[PDB]
């Protein structure tokens, strides 16, 4: 039936992100306290996307 | 603490005038008072002449 004709639409699509760079990439503690010995360990990085 | 943008910072029951488990102890202490005080009645007071 449409043949020939021009069909327009309003839709929704699931987020999504890429990693452009990496901001504040690594930050450290030597956790000591409570612990048999000390661990390293990896805070939180933060991402630009 | 900070660094680099995140930080913590803690208020403990640690104090000058009183110490951590200072609260769990005035409980304790309360709770003894009234078990101790009421359990004498269960023995009551001791008595010799003389």
């Amino acid at each position: 039936k449409y043949e020939n004709h021009t069909v327009t639409l309003k839709i929704l699509m699931t987020l999504r992100y890429v990693v452009s760079d990496i901001l504040k990439e690594s930050r450290y503690q030597y956790t000591k306290f409570n612990q048999p010995k000390s661990k390293f360990e990896n805070l939180p990085q933060k991402l630009l996307l | 603490l900070e660094v680099d943008g995140i930080t913590e910072t803690i208020g403990t029951t640690q104090s000058a005038m009183y110490g951590g488990a200072s609260a769990q102890i005035l409980q304790i202490n309360e709770d003894i008072k009234e078990l101790l005080d009421g359990l004498r009645a269960y023995f009551g007071y001791n008595m010799i002449g003389l």
